[PDB]
């Protein structure tokens, strides 16, 4: 039983971890399309000043 | 289930699932963008 | 300086001056209205994946 303390610790902190990925991941995919969204503020004020 | 990508049929319908959420959500800012109290 | 860029300078300066003797300016000027149309156009689904 005292090993299976520490086993059960490690899993929580697993767990854990695992979570706080998945989380990264997704702002970085909404990172993503704001990053689109200034590709396209880009082009139309490049637009603009052609004009 | 929808977060994991151990199944590529899985993977296949949720992509695709995606780019048509991502095509309504298009037309429906294009309609925003140019444009019930009283029967109560 | 060069004379390769020297030659090609005269044939430019010969082609070009051949091609503006066709623009027409009131066609040229509705061709040039239709582009901006549809470059703007193109910009309007830019600023709805944005606002998506």
């Amino acid at each position: 039983k005292a090993s299976l303390d520490t086993q059960s610790t490690q899993v929580e902190t697993l767990k854990r971890n695992l979570i706080q990925l998945e989380s990264k991941i997704s702002e970085a995919k909404t990172k993503k399309e704001m990053l689109k969204a200034r590709i396209t503020t880009a082009k139309a004020q490049e637009q603009l000043q052609g004009m | 289930v929808r977060g994991m990508n151990t199944s590529s049929a899985m993977s296949a319908f949720e992509r695709m699932e995606e780019k048509v959420l991502m095509q309504e959500s298009r037309a429906q800012a294009l309609g925003e963008l140019a444009g019930g109290s009283d029967v109560d | 300086m060069g004379l390769f860029d020297r030659i090609k300078r005269v044939v430019s300066s010969n082609l070009n001056d051949l091609v503006n003797k066709a623009e027409d300016p009131e066609k040229m000027l509705e061709q040039a209205i239709l582009e901006m149309q549809e470059d703007l156009v193109q910009l309007r689904q830019g600023v709805a994946q944005a606002i998506a």
